[PDB]
RNA sequence: UUGGCGGAAAGGCCUUGGGUGCUUGCUGGCGAAUUGCAAUGUCAUUUUGCGUGGGGAUAAAUCAUUUGUAUACGACUUAGA
RNA sequence: GCCCUGAAAAUGGAUGGCGCUCAAGCGUGUUACCUAUACUCUACCGUCAGGGUUGAUAUGAUGCCCUGACGAGUAGGCAGGCGUGGAGGUCAGUGACGAAGCCUAGACCGUAAGGUCGGGUCGAACGGCCUCUAGUGCAGAUCUUGGUGGUAGUAGCAAAUA
RNA sequence: AGAACUGGCGAUGCGGGAUGAACCGAACGUAGAGUUAAGGUGCCGGAAUACACGCUCAUCAGACACCACAAAAGGUGUUAG
RNA sequence: GGAAUACUGCCAGCUGGGACUGAGGACUGCGACGUAAGUCAAGGAUGCUGGCAUAAUGGUUAUAUGCCGCCCGUCUUGAAA
RNA sequence: GAAAUUGUUGAAAGGGAAGGGCAUUUGAUCAGACAUGGUGUUUUGUAU
């Protein structure tokens, strides 16, 4: 078809944070389509992946990915709680992050 | 405002093209030698 | 001598662990998974395909046939917590299924020496498929638009919530 | 403080979960009736519930029971306080002093 | 979920869109704003243009060329009103604002794009009747624009042109929407409607 | 070839540099403690350099030894090597930096023989 | 390919004709495996360079010299086949 | 009660800024949410305290092991260690097949003082361990001596007729 | 400037009060997870452009302790007595 | 006159989704289910499987980004001054 | 034959300082583990 996306967009917003002091090991993503709590229940425990490009091709590719998790909600609309393997750049914040369906309570 | 279209004569004489040269006395001359061939046709690209 | 001596070497003879009390007991398959269920496969080649459940291995996996005929999915065994059950059931009463286990599916590990440097199907895995199409594909036909539905793939279009659509 | 009366359930989820002994000057879990009944046994306590018992219903060893046990080491309450500002009387909008039934809402939250 | 989204500026109020703007642009999301003349600021006209000036006298004092300038078209005191709720001095701040474009009224290809509105920003919804507000032009008109006329004349020009767009869409909507109706009542527009379609 | 172990987990790789040994080339990175007054490093305020202290200190089951496994042994010459004789499983051997070029040949043959790990290898070695 | 419309930053919009390809509007036949139980599992656009084979046109500026409507030096303004 | 008059000071300017008007203001009430080195649980380091363990084989009973709590710090006190010159003993230690020293965004160990190794350069002596000894550890003292910068191709090299 | 009691800074980091030795919370070995304090939840900035009842229009509104000022006297401005 | 519901409180009532942790290392103890061998979630993680087996993980180093970070030593109640 | 200070070459960054802490991306560079033994002898130098 014209469509084969089988995962839930999502936006890499900014780190777990005070006013003053950020937590780069948690991070916070926005899950699109997502505005209450009681949403964002669904996707807890769902893997995220941040995939991104290079220019020096590693092992027969030039896309890198980096992987994570959904770990909790945070506030009221829907943003959740990720812990990735290892810590986004913080350069992107406000990218394109990619929600998968699995593991499947389903 | 904002220029959006500049048309010229036929021939322009020996001393206004000197405006467009800083150094006259080493060149071909070579001004408007192909705006002129826009003209020698009735009205290809003058009043368009 | 550049280092005098440790007085006293560690033991070097390695000690017994204890006796671990973890018992293995067998998986509880959520109800949404019953045999003849049309699945979603989430992962793999065949992500975004539609396939239907047929048995419940022993090694935890899911025996899933396409059918093979229908959209070009064959026997394999999938991980029940990478696919999505959907409501559409199907009978398999009546499908010859109790062959297939989990040594059926040996990879037969190849040495490391045989490397792939630049670049085949087995005879009795193709027989076993039509055998098992035969009593699905005839009874796929009795309701209409499974087999359209079969064959064709799943993908989420803009505007698809999961967390709100009944799959 | 915050102080109030406590109920049955209470006493017994502090004391089941939360629950250490005061044996040779240090902290030793319960876990078990045969420890309460070397310690606390010359007083006729011989399980863990004989000394809840003591405790809910104020026994002539009430003191050696209550001495018998660490102080409770509390987390902050799953849900909050449940006020603004907490150094106020409860009476005042505030945490402190006595909320006479609604501690065990409080310490249940705690523990 | 949008590419680039237009809004139109006309009855939305400066602050409260400007917080809405900010927000999109720091999560990833380009906007554009048109008809930034046509904007609305709560309180009467005279009170914003005070303010205004009581702006318009800071300047540093040794060089009048560095201190504060004062922008005065209606898409710059937008953007002043943006770049003030934006980490602007930062690279991520930066890259905030080349996401973000205002234009005075509807130029070139954003005219042919549909325009949205913020319900949380627009006037008629947020102000109180009988609340008096200010229009952007008027007020930058007032402190020195001077390109109201001549984007009030291409504006009038653009709505005669978006008149008969209008006026063949709404032709060619009605016979669509008669031959679905003649096609509806049909085996297969039952089927439709017992499943919601 | 070595004893099984945990994994091994340091709480702090970073070297302690001393304070403004990258400002003045007078102050080596050889860690000194602040005891001035204002220090803002001795005060401990966020965003400064942490100082070395107790905490950080290596899980005792795993102090000590190489990422290989073993603890390391400096040995002179051969008779260094049979001290290692019956501890080859926990324990891996230096050749020492002034041990000339022919005299390593000889302990590297001894270790081999006798299995003991050599960290060390190729100190001197002809091309 | 016919014909228009659009100058606010038009660089896009509509439309005539024929040709070609596809069509899931409906009904059939063949293939799909083995990536082994998942690994973005690679499908987008931005610039540059060399080869291709096919069109098109054959400049100036600076220094040096000179002038003083200019000038601390730069710069500026003149002139020189 | 809120608002307004009363209500005047010097560079341009401060509810922190933007901005906010059935507020993003004021009074009040109910919830949900954010996060400190704090509280709860766990792992690891060290200290303190209470204990177990002479039984053979294998050597630290100053050893090993179990348990509980605790950890801010100037002036200051005490303890355990790292490093340097020289001395007695030991390694029948290393070395012209290359000692020491020096360089090295190369590796390893230690919380740290530090120790080890590889490569380059180099040329004649030096080290581990148990003890003894002190002219024994530097960032400062308008410290001492020596060497070297930015300033900087800069100020300047214009009295006495040529 | 000088006393009394207590608690602090000195000698002390950490979260809040934008910023600050003393204020509020809370005192500190290295980490992980959870819950909070004080303070907050339009954007900067993590978190409700939440809910409910009212009041206020300022041609110098107001916006939160220590704290970074304003009074007597007045107003058919409006509200309630 | 007979009920329900709200509110509050209890259950040694059942159950689904998510996250962090797996310390210890022959046996000993307290228990549960069992007429009994024995089993167990009972004094701390085991089982099955895949990929790679290499700079892939990781270390170092330079840079980029998010947030934070005032110049050391001393006298001082108080020093970035 | 050290340092301060300097030249050439190479790499990198640079919108009114530079340097630093936590975390990660990117480039460059690098140590370790990488075959237990073994059932076994399809074996050669017949005991490898």
């Amino acid at each position: 078809a014209e469509s084969h996306r089988l995962y839930v967009k999502g936006k890499h917003l900014s780190y777990q944070r005070s006013k003053r002091v950020n937590n780069p090991n948690v991070s916070l993503i926005k899950i699109e389509g997502v505005a209450t709590p009681q949403d964002a229940q669904f996707y807890l425990g769902k893997r995220i992946a941040y995939v991104y490009r290079a220019s020096k091709e590693v092992r027969g590719s030039k896309i890198r990915v980096m992987w994570g998790k959904v770990t909790r909600t945070h506030g009221n609309s829907g943003v959740v709680r990720a812990t990735f393997r290892n810590n986004l750049p913080a350069k992107t914040f406000g990218a394109s992050v990619r929600i998968f369906l699995y593991p499947s309570n389903i | 405002l904002r220029s959006l279209t500049t048309v010229w004569a036929e021939h322009l004489s020996d001393e206004v093209k000197r405006r467009f040269y800083k150094n006259w006395y080493k060149s071909k001359k070579k001004a408007f030698t192909k705006y002129s061939a826009k003209y020698a046709q009735d009205g290809a690209g003058i009043e368009r | 001598t550049a280092q005098q001596a440790p007085k006293w070497y560690p033991s070097e003879d390695v000690a017994a662990p204890k006796k671990t009390r973890k018992a293995v007991r067998p998986q509880k398959l959520r109800a949404s998974l019953v045999p003849g269920t049309v699945l979603i496969l989430l992962a793999g080649r065949f992500r975004g395909k539609r396939v239907v459940y047929l048995k419940h291995l022993e090694d935890n996996t899911l025996l899933v046939t396409g059918p093979f005929k229908v959209n070009g999915v064959p026997l394999r065994r999938v991980n029940a917590r990478y696919v999505i059950a959907t409501s559409t059931k199907v009978s398999v009463e009546g499908v010859n299924v109790e062959k297939f286990n989990v040594e059926y599916f040996a990879k037969e590990k190849l040495t490391k020496k045989e490397k792939k440097e630049a670049n085949e199907i087995k005879t009795e895995r193709v027989e076993d498929q039509k055998v098992v199409d035969k009593a699905l594909i005839a009874e796929i036909k009795k309701t209409p638009l499974l087999k359209q539905y079969l064959s064709a793939s799943f993908s989420l279009k803009n505007g698809d919530k999961p967390h709100m659509l009944k799959f | 403080v915050a102080y109030g009366y406590p109920s049955y359930s209470t006493i017994r989820q502090l004391v089941y979960k939360r629950g250490f002994g005061k044996i040779n000057k240090q902290r030793v879990p319960l876990s078990d009736n045969a420890i309460i009944e070397a310690n606390l046994g010359k007083y006729g306590i011989l399980s863990i519930d004989d000394l809840i018992h003591e405790i809910i219903t104020v026994g002539p060893h009430f003191k050696q029971a209550n001495n018998f046990l660490w102080p409770f080491k509390l987390s902050n309450p799953s849900g909050g306080w449940g006020v603004p500002r907490k150094f106020k009387h409860f009476i005042q909008g505030g945490s402190f002093g006595n909320r006479e039934e609604f501690i065990n809402k409080l310490v249940k939250s705690m523990n | 979920v949008e590419p680039v989204v237009v809004i139109d500026g006309k009855g939305h109020l400066v602050g409260r869109l400007a917080s809405v703007v900010a927000k999109q642009l720091l999560n990833g999301q380009k906007i554009v704003v048109v008809r930034a003349e046509e904007l609305n600021i709560s309180g009467e006209f005279f009170r914003n243009k005070l303010k205004y000036h009581d702006f318009l006298r800071k300047a540093t004092a040794f060089n009048k060329t560095r201190g504060p300038f004062h922008f005065r078209a209606p898409s710059r005191i937008f953007y002043k009103a943006l770049r003030g709720m934006v980490s602007h001095k930062t690279a991520r701040g930066k890259a905030a604002l080349e996401r973000l474009k205002v234009f005075e009224g509807i130029p070139p290809p954003y005219d042919k794009k549909k325009r949205v509105v913020v319900p949380q920003a627009l006037r008629v919804l947020r102000l109180k009747p009988g609340r008096k507000y200010t229009t952007l032009g008027k007020l930058s008109t007032s402190v020195g624009w001077k390109y109201e006329d001549v984007v009030a004349k291409l504006e009038a020009k653009r709505k005669v042109s978006s008149a008969e767009y209008y006026a063949k869409k709404r032709a060619f909507t009605k016979k669509v929407a008669s031959a679905n109706a003649t096609a509806a009542e049909s085996d297969v527009a039952k089927q439709l409607a017992a499943l919601g379609y | 070839a070595s004893l099984p172990h945990p994994k091994i987990v340091k709480k702090h790789t970073k070297k302690f540099k001393r304070h403004h040994s990258d400002r003045y080339h007078r102050v080596a990175e050889n860690w000194r403690k602040q005891k001035g007054i204002d220090s803002v490093v001795r005060r401990r305020f966020r965003g400064n350099i942490s100082q070395p202290k107790i905490g950080y200190g290596s899980n005792k089951k795993t102090k000590f030894l190489s990422p290989s496994g073993h603890k390391t042994f400096l040995v002179a010459n051969v008779k260094d090597l049979e001290t290692l004789t019956m501890h080859t499983k926990t324990y891996a051997a230096e050749i020492a930096h002034n041990i000339s070029a022919k005299n390593r040949v000889v302990i590297l043959a001894r270790a081999k023989a006798l299995g003991i790990k050599v960290t060390n290898p190729k100190g001197r070695l002809a091309l």
